[PDB]
């Protein structure tokens, strides 16, 4: 509805247009007759300077520039789940269907959601009820798994006057609110600018451990609901398998996957393999509770930069409903490459290694938007966003700007190691380099919910692994046969932790997930063997006698990971067999 | 109020047809949608004013927005009711507390103390930390920073000093001003919960600035804090301890702002005026002749790549009066706090020790403990490279001394407060390990009286 | 014993001289390269406005 | 000659093995139909001979229908261009090929046009005529230097290491014009070839290329000085 | 900014007595000579320069606190009057001029303090006195020049410093030296320059 | 500035005989080829170019003194008329054209000297002649472009050079080459370009050297470290390369009826192995080196000192024929091969070296053996084999 | 000025002239001051693009002339900034002059006189 601009200069990716005085800074625009994607970067009088994120070949002065009247935003409403978008929320599936081509034609504008699809709206609020931002007026059963809750938008406050259940599109008025500005109509869709965080009541501490079912993570390097984790992704380290495991096993309601700016054939893999992931509970596709952002390297730089922001806005939207969301970004190194490109195109003073000087701030803005919160509304419901982010530096060096600024604001680091993958140790998480700053608080939670000394076990478990590193250097130098019985034992207990606990097959029907209860029982027996054998050594027994005497029971420990969740006693009863077997050894 | 915004280029904005606008004057932008953003005049020329908006220029429509020139620079509304209250980087309430009624408003740049009016830092502040109180004594009016690194427990040390710090034989005139700069929500929550749990909040003013807050707000933060401190010290007569972390986030924000203005970058990319800028903060510490009260500062910073020659710790060290160094070697040994006394120093320590301030044996034992520990560490390193048989019988004693010094003296725990009397007595216990003939830094009168 | 000592000297040469000299020089060159890159873009921005 | 951007969900995953006839590639760094797998070389290294060899020997097992090879030479010397043209003729490989030859003393705007002309020809043969196309392009570094010349004429301030800020977009737009497409018989496989300035892999040209392509084949001076051919 | 005129410079060939063993023995400065004291932070630069101020056999000391700590200027005004010469019964303050522009005082005034000091030194030199001028720290003077150079939008030289940094420094030190002063007396006088530098 | 038109450009496949061992053997240039000689100051770039100008088997030499020292032009006009080809009776000056624009002569005329020279070379090329054009130095030409670019206030490329620098260099070198000239005769002619480059600090990553290496085919990288120990010509054998090595190797194999290609590959391989060994020795010492590795170092030492090093001022060493080059390299490799066998037969490195002092001295002085007496070099092979066998027993 | 006097005495008054000029580094610094003041497009280290040419217009003013009895021998002296031979001043000078005599701090500290 605002004034259309007129191009006065085309110079590479830079376009100047007069008659733009009604537009705003950071507005998205359609440039030229074709109407290619651009953005208003500067304004001098009525003259806007525009960065164009598609080819400007064939464009010249006199052609129109139309502002979209808003900064980069997303459509949020029924029809968003199970869809694949790019960084600027272009509906990739719809582009195939409508345009009848395999290409993303320059100038083609299609709405992010389906504005013609009928949905059954179920009203859950009575007329005459006072409402404000966040209040749920009803819901739509959007997928086979997820119920989409229709909330009062931010900026709206008043009394519900008219509402009823029925079939509607996301453009139909489903509700009438008596506000201060008079009667207004609500629909099932609301818009939101991706760079602005959706408002909350209160940000809370993320102190409840996520259950991923992956033993190395839940036990030694736990992330909480609302926490954040960085994961380096070297080739051949099994990153995608770890990602898939976390996406389908974690106790969250929705997953938002973000492909930032990936190699074309690598992005295709994700497009292929992700819908093939099965939701453990319902047996449905994971897409039934997933939103996916897919950018290849040749997507507009604006879509590659906006990738994680578009994704977290969507996560915030479902968070506001009272859901737990996992946002999984890969790779944030490629997102930062888009920032580096933009910095050079804007002719800025560069920060470290060509990255903008505000790289650290942009990362802080993203990660501080994840977290556990009290959402707006009279319910005061809680939601959370847990962020899992891949980084992929050129040489695999951590000290580079992207990973370094990330680790300043996240508390969890899962160090995938390609040398461990070459030793058939999966998942390839380096237990020495990795860390979780949630360990101490998770430990308090676990001790309470288990009524066990779980934190003592975890720290003891790590201590044996730490001492193993030291002992291995001696074995390499002096030789294995020159160690004391106590040291030989420590190496065996550490070997059991690595093999019987840390190593976990994602493709095995039972080993793919380990319950919190099962993890406790498994770590218990492994440590109990170490405890009993060490007590046997100090009672006069010899290390080899203990090993040769406990072949049967140590195999029970090695097969513990394959014990079904219904038969957890078959792990727990190993404890008695250890004490009894070693007792006979001390005797004989 | 002007409706004459002419240009917007990034976070920068040009306003024309103005009069009576001054350098550094605060401005207020009323957007076309009623939204209000504040800014600052960076430069004023004829009828034009170049301004930077704190919250950025995204979404601003030029022709339908207006600018108000407020007629004053950035200010803090000060009151004695600030004690026990939590504010953000710009001095706005953050604790849902009652209305704050300012006695007056103060330019957050403050004023420069006349060098002739300045009083030398004097008298003892008991931090409760042995490695500090004894060997690197904190004096009233001193600037004494903590140099740390990523993953080191400087946040636990900061909170420990904040609740334990006190002046002896002087009741109800000590206050702590705590400034958090560019830190995450969760580390802000750590500090907030600790202060409230221990009751340290009741004698503190807190300014909490977060990592995702505007970079200009991050650099305003320490000036808001110091303005509050000077008011409490010089106008209310209080001894005020100012603790600020992380100064590395402050310098990063400064570099971000500098780059936005496309200024010529100095060493390692930081502004050429980094030294001067840090000095305008750190020199607000001190005492004034004829006035009751003092401002003492403990800036806390992480050394990038553990590099002490990096511009942030380097320029800080050229400004401050010593430094407290935390090391990974001691942290990995479980020493709390992991203070390495060998590179650590307090330059003004003489003004806060001795009879009437701490005790008469303060300086002698300090000289002796430092000397014995350096010799002990030297003997330890000799045993590493050449073996245990490379040490003399005396070298073995000094090596054992350095172990107990680290394990029992420096290591005290993050929730343990030691009085200066307890610290000094504990120092004599360790010195007793050594032969009396080896205590060459202590005269016989002190040895005869104190040596156990 | 002589061979042990000759090996020890080669170890100490690397540990206390050769390696630290390489580490410090790499760090220095890396810093100097970045400084020159910033001075270069600074000049280009100046030349741009000309 | 700019082409259109392929919908990321319209791409099909690379499936068919391509036998280059070179052990160090086929076995240890296998080229698959639809991949972009570049050669990172250097001044005085034999990427010329390797390029000719791959174009000459590349084939898919069975299939009967063979590879159409689009060969783009960007900013190279006449002597090198003549080597390529004469090798293609003497082996009969020219009967399978379309060559776009741009020389060092040709205008910078012609050097910029060359890869786009070649890739437009490839997508036409592949996606419209159903052919399997192998695209070999050297030297991409010459392409990048041509961009700097035009960028300087418009008085644009360079990005990292003197190259345009939009270098990534530019390289990505070229290299992603490749791969299989769902429902289509034909495909484009790319082998871009570039020299790394001062043999530096952190240089913007090889650094950004590796972010875009699915791997890289590296030639080294150490192997070449030892007489290893090809020095992979 | 203009050096006070003289008849002619002379060779500074008489060693100053600082009473500091390492200096007088191994690295001596002469009357009319110049000495640079570059060091990292916390290396005792202020103790060294204070030692020279109080013990050197000069008639007058001009001490310039250029862009440094306020407490060090406070230390001088407190301590100098207490340092009493046993022979004459005079304090060090009774032969000292102090110029102070601390780190947080106006930046341009750092340059001013340097020239204010050397000019006062030349004045007492012209009377036939031996004068010491202490500049701490000349690094902060250079920073001032760099700040102004940026405001003027000048082409930066080494490390962002203006291209005339070298000649400004050269001109300053060439104002130190042993001279024959103007006057029929043809009296001799000297200025010895002691300057701290604070290289990053 | 316009290239003289030709009928057809051809592949330069006939190796130039410069008589300089390191060049002709390891980094050869062909007639119609293009070579660059980038080096730091005082690396002996002048002697190198003068040697090529005086000894190369071309019909005509066009020497361009571009922005360099005036005395070097004076040296050429005084020395060249005194250099008499005995097979001709004519001086080198009677086949030379000189273009001089010294460093303190007008700056813009540096570019002109370059183009004046190449056009004259093309003129004689068109007659059916083989011409060599020497440009010393092309850096001074590039600096003239940079100074003018700065005066026009253009947006510069790296180091202030105009962004079209690479294109200018490309236009020059693409004028060199072997051709068929216009005319019913279809005469064959060629231009061989030899250019000096002068990178600041010896840093070859500077725009002039980098842009040049993208269009030339031979790189003779001069080395400051070699120059300081008086190793001349100071060509870095590890950094340097020639894209003509394989083709020249084929040509030489045919001419000599010997496995010359293999010998050169083996020579370079030993030099590359020495380099890798030296990386360790510097940071560990020669303490733990085996007899085989010690032999490698000795053979590489012999290649460096007895073959690569060549004194331009010695009457005999100033030029070495192809056959003499073959015999010298053969002898050096033969010692390595025979010593290698002896080691496997149980002989010690120390014994092999002590018993072969006299024969290795003959190898060291092979470079001074007259061309008419090449039998005194070839006979060394038999002394090597006899002496080493005596050591084994 | 000095070289004009030298070439006059040599070529018009038949003298053998030895020219000693120090410090040439101070000459180049002055050139940079003017170049910076003119806001010219800078080269390496802020030194103008014409530094080589400018230095050459000085150092090439030496030698002998056929038929004339006199001569000009130059011994310019320069201090290398940071003792760095790759700095523009000694680097470009080296490409112009007919060799160079280098003094080092290492030889000087060992008591070598001259420390060449
Ligand atoms: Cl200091």
């Amino acid at each position: 509805g605002m004034q259309i601009g007129k191009i006065i200069k085309v110079s590479g990716p830079l376009v100047m247009a007069e008659n733009m005085s009604e537009a705003s800074i950071q507005d998205m625009c359609l440039v030229g007759d074709l109407g290619v994607i651009g953005e208003i970067i500067e304004m001098r009088q009525d003259v806007a300077s525009i960065q164009v994120y598609e080819e400007t070949s064939g464009i010249g002065p006199g052609e129109p520039v139309r502002s979209t009247g808003e900064a980069l935003s997303v459509e949020l409403g029924p029809g968003i789940i199970s869809q694949m978008f790019d960084g600027i929320q272009r509906p990739l599936d719809t582009f195939m269907e409508v345009t009848q081509s395999n290409f993303l034609g320059r100038g083609v504008q299609l709405p992010a959601l389906d504005h013609e699809k009928q949905w059954w709206f179920e009203a859950t609020i009575e007329e005459g009820t006072e409402v404000s931002a966040g209040d749920i007026i009803g819901y739509v059963d959007e997928t086979k798994i997820i119920q989409h809750k229709i909330m009062v938008p931010n900026g709206i406050k008043g009394t519900v006057q008219k509402i009823e259940s029925g079939s509607f599109t996301i453009d139909d008025p489903i509700c009438v609110i008596e506000t201060e500005q008079g009667l207004k109509e609500l629909t099932m869709m609301q818009k939101w600018p991706v760079r602005r965080g959706r408002p909350i009541k209160q940000k809370l501490n993320p102190d409840v451990p996520m259950i991923t079912g992956q033993r190395v993570i839940d036990t030694f390097f736990p992330v909480t609901k609302g926490g954040a984790a960085a994961v380096p992704g070297p080739f051949g380290a099994g990153k995608t398998v770890v990602q898939h495991q976390i996406a389908k096993w974690s106790d969250v309601d929705l997953v938002v996957y973000v492909g930032c700016g990936e190699r074309g054939n690598e992005m295709t893999d994700v497009v292929n393999e992700f819908p093939e992931l099965i939701d453990p509970n319902t047996g449905e596709s994971l897409m039934e509770r997933t939103v996916l952002i897919a950018n290849t390297s040749n997507m507009p730089v604006a879509a590659r930069e906006a990738s994680i922001y578009t994704g977290i806005t969507i996560a915030e939207y479902f968070r506001d409903m009272g859901y737990d969301v996992a946002i999984m970004a890969d790779s944030t190194s490629r997102w930062a490459e888009a920032l580096r490109e933009m910095s050079g195109r804007l002719e800025e003073m560069p920060g470290d290694e060509g990255y903008p000087a505000y790289l650290g701030s942009r990362l802080a803005e993203y990660y501080e938007r994840s977290g556990r919160v009290i959402a707006l509304g009279s319910d005061q419901r809680e939601g959370s966003i847990t962020a899992i982010s891949a980084v992929s530096p050129s040489g695999g060096d951590i000290s580079e700007p992207v990973t370094q600024n990330t680790l300043r604001v996240v508390k969890v680091f899962w160090g995938l190691d390609s040398s461990l993958a070459q030793k058939r140790h999966f998942p390839s998480i380096n237990w020495i380099q990795s860390y979780s700053l949630y360990s101490t608080e998770v430990g308090r939670y676990m001790d309470q919910i288990l009524q066990q000394d779980w934190s003592d076990m975890v720290t003891e478990g790590m201590r044996i692994l730490q001492e193993e590193e030291q002992l291995n250097e001696i074995v390499r130098l002096v030789g294995i046969d020159s160690l004391s019985d106590n040291d030989r034992l420590t190496l065996e207990v550490a070997k059991s932790i690595r093999e019987d606990y840390l190593q976990q097959n994602a493709f095995d029907d039972v080993d793919t997930f380990t319950s919190r209860e099962k993890q406790f029982n498994m770590l218990k027996v492994i440590l109990t063997f170490g405890k009993e054998a060490r007590k046997a050594l100090s009672l006069g027994a010899y290390f080899n006698e203990i090993m040769e005497g406990t072949v049967a029971v140590r195999e029970r420990i090695s097969r513990s990971k394959y014990i079904p969740e219904e038969e957890l006693a078959k792990i727990s009863s190993i404890n008695e067999e250890i004490k009894e077997t070693i007792q006979l050894i001390v005797s004989e | 109020e002007y409706r004459t915004i002419k240009e917007v280029v990034g976070p920068l904005m040009a306003v024309e047809k103005v009069s009576g606008v001054k350098y550094e004057e605060l401005i207020e932008v009323r957007m076309q949608n009623g939204e209000i953003r504040r800014g600052q005049v960076l430069e004023v020329q004829e009828d034009k004013a170049m301004v930077q908006i704190f919250e950025g220029t995204s979404g601003i429509n030029l022709k339908n927005s207006s600018v108000r020139f407020l007629g004053h620079p950035l200010q803090l509304g000060v009151s004695e009711d600030m004690i026990g209250r939590v504010f953000d980087g710009l001095g706005r309430p953050k604790d849902n507390g009652p209305e704050i009624l300012p006695e007056k408003y103060l330019d957050i740049n403050g004023e420069v103390i006349n060098p002739i009016a300045r009083d030398y830092p004097d008298e003892f502040i008991q931090t409760g930390i042995s490695a500090i109180d004894h060997l690197n004594t904190l004096v009233r009016g001193q600037k004494l920073p903590v140099f740390s690194g990523s993953g080191l427990p400087h946040k636990e040390l900061a909170a420990q000093i904040a609740r334990q710090a006190t002046v002896l034989d002087s009741s109800d005139d000590f206050a702590v001003v705590f400034a958090a700069i560019g830190i995450t929500f969760e580390e802000a929550e750590f500090f907030m919960e600790d202060f409230r749990q221990t009751g340290a909040i009741d004698r503190s003013v807190m300014f909490m600035n977060l990592a995702n807050d505007p970079a200009i707000e991050r650099i305003a933060t320490p000036r808001m804090a110091l303005t509050a401190a000077e008011y409490l010290a010089y106008e209310k007569g209080m001894h005020v301890l100012v603790i600020m972390t992380d100064m590395t986030n402050y310098a990063e924000a400064l570099r971000e702002i500098s780059a936005a203005r496309r200024e010529v970058p100095g060493r390692r990319g930081y502004p050429g005026y980094l030294y001067t800028n840090l000095a305008t903060l750190f020199e607000r510490a001190g005492r004034i002749r004829g006035l009751k009260g003092s401002v003492t500062q403990i800036p806390i910073l992480t050394m990038p790549e553990d590099d002490k020659t990096h511009p942030i710790p380097d320029l800080t060290g050229y400004i401050t009066e010593g430094q407290i160094i935390l090391t990974r070697e001691l942290y990995k040994s479980g020493i709390q706090p992991p203070i390495d006394v060998l590179p650590s120093l307090s330059r003004l320590k003489d003004k806060g020790t001795g009879a009437g301030k701490t005790r008469e044996d303060h300086a002698a034992t300090m000289n002796q403990l430092f000397a014995a520990y350096a010799q002990g560490k030297q003997a330890k390193e000799l045993a590493v490279v050449l073996g245990e048989s490379a040490l003399s019988d005396i070298d073995k004693i000094y090596a054992k001394f350095a172990e107990r010094f680290e394990n029992e003296y420096v290591n005290q725990g993050f929730y343990t407060n030691r009085t200066i009397t307890e610290t000094l007595d504990l120092g004599w216990e360790l010195l007793a390990m050594l032969p009396r003939t080896e205590l060459k830094r202590i005269k016989d009168d002190l040895l005869d009286k104190y040596l156990p | 014993a002589e061979e042990i000592e000759k090996t020890r000297r080669r170890v100490n040469a690397l540990e206390y001289m050769t390696i630290p000299q390489l580490e410090e020089t790499i760090y220095y060159i890396k810093m100097k390269l970045e400084e020159n890159e910033r001075a270069e873009v600074t000049r280009l921005i100046k030349v741009k406005n000309m």
